[PDB]
């Protein structure tokens, strides 16, 4: 399987495979880590210019990503790998065949949940250690305690407590002592998404039937209930720019923003991500800015910006609608044909079964654009089956020729 | 002895005191013009700076509220308001034409074969 | 950000500083009663003297104006400069101004208001700081010469760019232009808060309401073709309508009726929205003119309905609410008049409601069908359930008479309902 | 005239965030 | 079943519609610019197609 | 009156205050100098010389 | 009798309402001054009705 002439380098045109992305800050630079099959890529929020890539491909597909400063924790099968700048430094191997699903890293505790409802706790060998390595203990949640684990979350100002969220309800476990300290009341609807709110002791819960719950742990009681009938929550996030805004992502591909102070809907973004590919898999507000990052299974990562209000007074009332800032994307299906655009080897033309022709950059810019299908005067075209390109006459006339499936003519394109 | 009310009125005029104006201005209201979890570990655990866990949590509690100001919603917890409720529930207000047996007046859904 | 853009922010912050002589004339020259040359010559004491007299006239017409004599039009206020007042003191200053403009909104036609507001413009520079609120109070005086004077001395906010043409222009803003400003979705949400400000305080007055009803009605008209625009008009103008209905004022409730009626014809809505519309319409229905308008509004909303359940019976809570606010005699009078609007869909829904809930009212059903001709499918539905009544409910003289009425009119179709049902 | 809506540009600013090491 | 609609062509192309349920036309269609050659209703009568050669 | 502007194009910038204090001159190290009055909010003259 | 017959009868039953067009309420501004609002809503219905 190893070549003496060739070795894998990286993947082009794939920004996200559908796994939720993880975000972090390195000094003044914010970065976004996205899973790409058996490898991951880190993009700079300022420009969506890639920074680092995995040195090697994992033996198994990565299930979940967690990013903490210079270290990103990736889980595949029963092993959790700790990566730095895309370089593998220390690998965490679980003692059970059960594969990992949900990861939470707070302080020196690394928490991994397997499909068998077993949570593995790891701790730093030294207080100044950079990453947890040592195995602290194992905590398993049984069916009587709760249902299948939805996600592992840790709230701020909690001393060694893991807010385990299950389909049935939420459970509070003290990792240091390994005891179930509190069980929340059963919820009628299945929980799908859990997001810690910027407020304290309140964690947002997304159900399968369009319900968002501001469950306050401290009171052990519901605080609020947003209703989105005929919808399923896929992601949640809060605005930390000083405005109490909550972004609700849905599997239908719609991202909704609420003014939770005003109990009103600021705006709705429709069909940002394809419903067939899972809609909005992940939508996170950037920490302390009006920028929200959204992703989906359609191989697209997108940015929105909230423009400051146009009204001198009652600025909280007149909220500018979200706007296209920048995005990276590519084919939604495997490419059918590939070719080298220029001798300098800086851009690639690529066609896939999604009826689209795309140009991908091979440099750190990661620039990507879909060649326009708008016709000159004298739905997408059928699938490209063959293509030829030359560069003797770029800028003078058409130089690309393409053949389509079940089509009796060929169309030309200009690079 | 404290000054008389008459003296205060004269003092206000001379020194240009405007505090009475601002207090009325501040009092201006437009309407008038018109233990779920108890963990033994947290009590016993002692954290070096050495302070008790509960007091440490409260200070770390108090540290967080400096980091992020608390918003007002967390404080917050026939019928006339039915319209406001339904508008909140749905962002779709077009009646689905699939049920409607009468075609739309202006928009014709037509596809070539 | 470029230094010029950042610097433009600095200039806006220090707009009213009056640091040099040249800045002072521009700020002081602005006036609503006098021209620029004379305005530069009139002094704060002179302006305050006229304003103080003006408020006394304003106090007599409405006692509420007398309060501002203690706060805004005080002799001490001559020495108050906003530039030297700290951050918390400005909002309280802003709040007191904002309420005064609400009072002046209904009295702009009166001359004393203009003199009283001159002190605010000259002393507190409301035209520079509270530019949005002053204009937003004076939208309905657009043809009045005052609004032209306001445009000349005022710098328009970004949302009011449509009025830039009429700043220092001999023609006043036309009927057509406010529609464009009111078309913009940002402003409608801006205006909404101000209407919400008046309704909580009951500041809505007819001349205000009349202007507003036309405008929302026109904005629906201006966006009639564009379907998706109408869809995003739904969250805003209805929740305005829900508020106006909540108001005890009869004028507000009817203003809600007109907007609901036109939009439903412009845009077909879900039934749950239509049924919910009733319960807010009927919940606060007390005035004599409001119920007359509400009943007409109610009938139209069914005429817009074109989906299954178009003529189904009203829910229990809705039906009970309707008969309380409109006894059966009233609708008989409603149907009696020759100029009655098309309400066959409502009556078909209403008659089916009578059968399911009220056994005593069956003899009144016979009267309704005679008064108004129901559509053939609607008659078919009324026959359908009445057959169920005979099987379940005991036979009655009124009940058999209802069939005998169907026997007399279109005998053959009564057999179809019987054939299809038993 | 149409209502002018300016894109301008957005530059992010560093913000203080709570540290989970104190939680541990 | 009985027809509830009746449309009359003309060389100018006007299509006067009559409700079959002296008669007065419900409307006088005035779009097609030429002698009307084709008048056909939908099977349910909810659509009228008017065309000229 | 407290004025803070962030710009990195020709940093660092040396700040000098007129004797009367009305007009502000800031000169960038890589060569941009702008003459402006902080109270007015009006830039007086701008030089983009790349020296 | 078939359900499609009932459908066709419902299609026959519907009767017109005049559609709201671009210039239908434009004249309303002209006669907005010093008019009772009940008569205002009457005029709105009249242009509608």
């Amino acid at each position: 399987k190893n070549s003496k002439i060739f070795s894998p380098f990286r993947i082009i045109g794939n920004v996200s495979n559908g796994v939720p992305f993880a975000t972090g800050t390195l000094g003044s630079t914010f970065y976004i880590v996205t899973c790409v099959g058996k490898t991951f890529q880190i993009y700079d929020a300022n420009t969506l210019h890639l920074l680092f890539v995995s040195e090697k491909e994992t033996p198994s597909s990565i299930v979940a990503l967690s990013a903490h400063f210079h270290y990103v924790y990736a889980a595949y099968e029963n092993k959790v790998g700790i990566y730095k700048r895309g370089i593998e430094e220390h690998l965490l191997e679980l003692e059970t065949d059960a594969n990992v699903e949900h990861l939470c890293i707070f302080g020196d505790y690394l928490c991994a949940s397997t499909d068998d409802n077993s949570i593995f706790i790891y701790k730093k060998s030294d207080p100044q250690d950079k990453y947890p390595s040592e195995f602290y203990t194992k905590l398993t949640v049984t069916e009587i305690q709760g249902g299948e684990i939805v996600s592992l979350q840790h709230l701020a100002t909690y001393l060694n407590k893991l807010t385990v969220v299950t389909k049935s309800n939420v459970l509070l476990f003290n990792v240091r002592t390994g005891k179930l300290v509190f069980t929340s009341n059963e919820f009628p609807d299945q929980i799908t998404t859990a997001e810690p709110a910027p407020v304290l002791d309140i964690i947002a819960l997304g159900t399968v039937t369009g319900e968002v719950i501001m469950f306050n742990m401290r009171k052990g009681k519901r605080i609020r209930t947003i209703k989105i009938p005929q919808s399923r929550i896929s992601s949640l996030s809060f605005r930390t720019d000083g405005s109490s805004h909550l972004s609700v992502g849905t599997s239908s591909g719609d991202l909704i923003f609420y003014d939770l102070d005003r109990r009103s809907r600021i705006h709705v973004l429709k069909n940002i991500h394809r419903e067939s590919y899972g809609g909005v898999t992940q939508a996170t507000f950037l920490n302390g800015q009006p920028i929200i990052v959204t992703s989906g299974g359609d191989n697209s990562l997108k940015e929105y910006v909230f423009d400051p209000s146009l009204s001198q007074g009652s600025g909280d009332v007149v909220v500018q609608p979200p706007r296209y800032l920048r995005s990276r994307g590519g084919h939604s299906q495997p490419p059918s044909y590939i070719a080298f655009a220029d001798s300098q080897s800086h851009f690639m033309l690529s066609a896939s079964k999604d009826r689209s022709l795309w140009s991908f950059s091979l440099r750190k810019d990661a620039q990507s654009q879909e060649m326009s299908q708008r016709l000159h005067k004298k739905s997408k075209f059928p699938e490209i089956v063959a293509l030829a390109i030359e560069n003797a006459r770029i800028g003078e006339w058409e130089n690309i020729i393409t053949a389509h499936k079940d089509e009796k003519f060929a169309r030309t394109w200009d690079m | 002895p404290p000054p008389d009310e008459e003296e205060q009125l004269l003092a206000k005029f001379v020194f240009g005191d405007t505090t009475d104006l601002q207090e009325n201005l501040a009092k201006f209201n437009a309407d008038f013009i018109f233990a779920a979890w108890i963990d033994s570990d947290d009590e016993k655990i002692k954290v070096p700076i050495k302070i008790n866990g509960v007091h440490y949590i409260n200070r770390l509690r108090s540290q967080f509220e400096k980091i992020y100001p608390r918003p007002k919603w967390v404080d917050d917890e026939g019928d006339i308001n039915a319209l406001t409720k339904i508008l909140s529930t749905t962002y779709n207000y077009k009646d689905t034409l699939s049920n409607s047996k009468l075609l739309p007046p202006k928009k014709l859904d037509i596809v070539r074969l | 950000s470029s230094l010029s853009d950042q610097l433009a922010q600095v200039a806006s912050n220090n707009a009213t500083v009056a640091l040099d002589r040249k800045r002072r004339q521009k700020l002081h020259s602005a006036s609503l009663i006098y021209n620029s040359k004379t305005a530069a010559t009139q002094d704060y004491d002179f302006i305050f003297e006229n304003a103080s007299k003006a408020l006394e006239e304003l106090s007599q017409i409405e006692p509420k104006f007398a309060i501002f004599s203690r706060t805004l039009f005080s002799e001490s206020s001559i020495s108050l400069d906003r530039n030297v007042q700290t951050k918390e003191e400005i909002k309280d200053l802003d709040n007191a101004i904002n309420a005064y403009l609400l009072l002046a909104s209904s009295k702009w036609y009166l001359a004393p208001t203009l003199h009283a507001t001159e002190w605010l413009v000259r002393r507190f520079q409301i035209h520079v700081k509270n530019t949005e609120m002053l204009l937003l109070s004076t939208l309905n005086y657009y043809q009045t010469p005052v609004f032209k004077r306001i445009l000349s001395i005022i710098k328009l906010p970004p949302l009011f760019n449509c009025l830039s043409n009429f700043v220092r222009s001999e023609k006043p803003p036309t009927a057509l232009t406010m529609i464009k400003l009111f078309n913009d979705m940002d402003f409608l949400k801006l205006y909404t808060s101000y209407l919400d400000q008046c309704i909580k305080h009951n500041a809505t007055y007819t001349n205000q309401l009349l202007f507003t009803t036309c405008c929302f009605i026109n904005v629906v008209a201006f966006n009639s073709n564009n379907d998706e625009k109408l869809n995003q008009l739904v969250p805003i103008l209805l929740e305005i309508s829900a508020k106006l209905l909540a108001s005890k004022s009869k004028d507000c409730q009817i203003a809600a009726h007109t907007i609901l009626v036109v939009f439903a014809t412009a845009l077909p809505l879900k039934k749950t929205i239509i049924l919910a519309a009733m319960e807010t319409i009927l919940s606060n229905l007390d005035a004599k003119e409001a119920k007359h308008s509400a009943l007409l509004t109610i009938c139209k909303l069914f005429q817009t309905l074109k989906g299954q359940g178009n003529v189904d019976q009203l829910p229990s809570k809705i039906f009970k609410l309707f008969d309380s606010k409109f006894d059966t005699v009233s609708i008989l009078t409603f149907l009696d008049k020759e100029d009655k609007p098309v309400c066959d869909k409502f009556i078909t829904s209403y008659t089916r409601s009578i059968a399911r809930y009220d056994r005593s009212k069956l003899n009144i059903i016979l009267s309704l069908l005679k008064k108004i001709r129901l559509e053939r499918y609607e008659v078919r539905l009324i026959i359908t359930d009445l057959i169920y009544l005979s099987e379940i409910l005991e036979d009655k003289s009124q009940l058999v008479e209802l069939f005998e009425y169907f026997i007399s009119i279109n005998e053959d179709l009564v057999l179809k309902c019987l054939k299809s049902l038993g | 005239p149409k209502v002018v809506r300016e894109a301008k540009k957005v530059e992010m600013t560093e913000a203080r965030a709570y540290n989970a090491d104190a939680d541990t | 079943k009985q027809n509830r609609w009746l449309a009359v062509g003309s060389e100018s192309g006007f299509v006067n519609l009559y409700d079959r349920n002296t008669p007065t036309p419900v409307a006088a269609l005035d779009q097609l610019t030429t002698t009307i050659s084709n008048l056909q209703f939908s099977p349910d009568g909810q659509i009228l197609c008017m065309a000229s050669r | 009156k407290a004025l803070d502007l962030s710009l990195k194009e020709f940093g660092p910038y040396h700040i000098k205050y007129a004797k009367n204090g009305t007009h502000l001159l800031i000169t960038g190290r890589k060569g941009h100098v702008a003459s402006m009055d902080w109270r007015k909010g009006q830039l007086r003259a701008e030089l983009f010389l790349n020296e | 009798e078939d359900e499609e017959d009932i459908a066709l009868e419902f299609i026959n039953g519907e009767k017109k309402d005049k559609l709201v067009n671009m210039n239908s309420f434009t004249s309303m501004f002209d006669n907005i001054q010093n008019v009772q609002m009940d008569t205002f809503f009457d005029r709105v219905m009249k242009v509608l009705t």
